[PDB]
């Protein structure tokens, strides 16, 4: 099963599934974060969906073939997180984002705070392209979340 | 055991509610991914 969308992560326990985050699937791989899955195969349907490419400081793995996620920020405009709670239908959150300035450039970031599972949820431009993953991020004040807006290199 | 399920097509919606700060930080990247404030 490689259709084209948003998906989720769900872990089987002994007793009773959750749901451990989200992913995207575009051009027959799937793209979360790293932590979400630590590289471990995924299983689609009847069928095994194997890692192809991870990298612990991205945060970031691919399934089923390289990084095909490529677009970026433009830097100016707002963005959609198109958020999968756990339990809950997917949702649109339109924000403007923060910025995260590192020794090695600036890198978007959106101050948007929703449950854990929410990990490897896309970012979307205004032409619906994903210019990244949510989940990767600092606290600031108290419970206050920013995530980077967290992209490969495809 | 891990598994998938699809959630959505990935569009812009023109009513998704908007919200959120836009800050601007000093952060730092070390090797296991983690962000950290500078």
């Amino acid at each position: 099963e490689t259709t084209d969308g948003v998906y989720r992560v769900m872990t089987r326990r002994l007793l009773g599934s959750t749901q451990v985050g989200v992913g995207v699937m575009q051009e027959g791989v799937f793209h979360t974060m790293w932590h979400v899955t630590k590289g471990a195969a995924l299983r689609s349907g009847e069928g095994r969906l194997d890692p192809y490419w991870g990298d612990v400081k991205q945060d970031l793995v691919s399934y089923c073939g390289p990084w095909k996620l490529d677009a970026a920020w433009d830097g100016l405009s707002e963005v959609q997180l198109l958020a999968v709670p756990p339990g809950e239908r997917a949702k649109n959150i339109q924000t403007l984002p923060g910025i995260f300035k590192t020794k090695d450039g600036d890198i978007g970031a959106v101050a948007l705070d929703y449950p854990a599972g929410t990990s490897g949820s896309p970012i979307l431009d205004k032409c619906g392209r994903v210019i990244g993953l949510y989940g990767n991020g600092v606290v600031i004040k108290n419970g206050s979340y920013v995530s980077a807006i967290t992209q490969g290199k495809r | 055991d891990m598994y998938i399920e699809r959630a959505g097509d990935i569009t812009w919606e023109k009513d998704a509610e908007v919200t959120g700060n836009s800050p601007r930080l000093d952060v730092a990247l070390d090797e296991s991914g983690d962000f950290s404030l500078v």
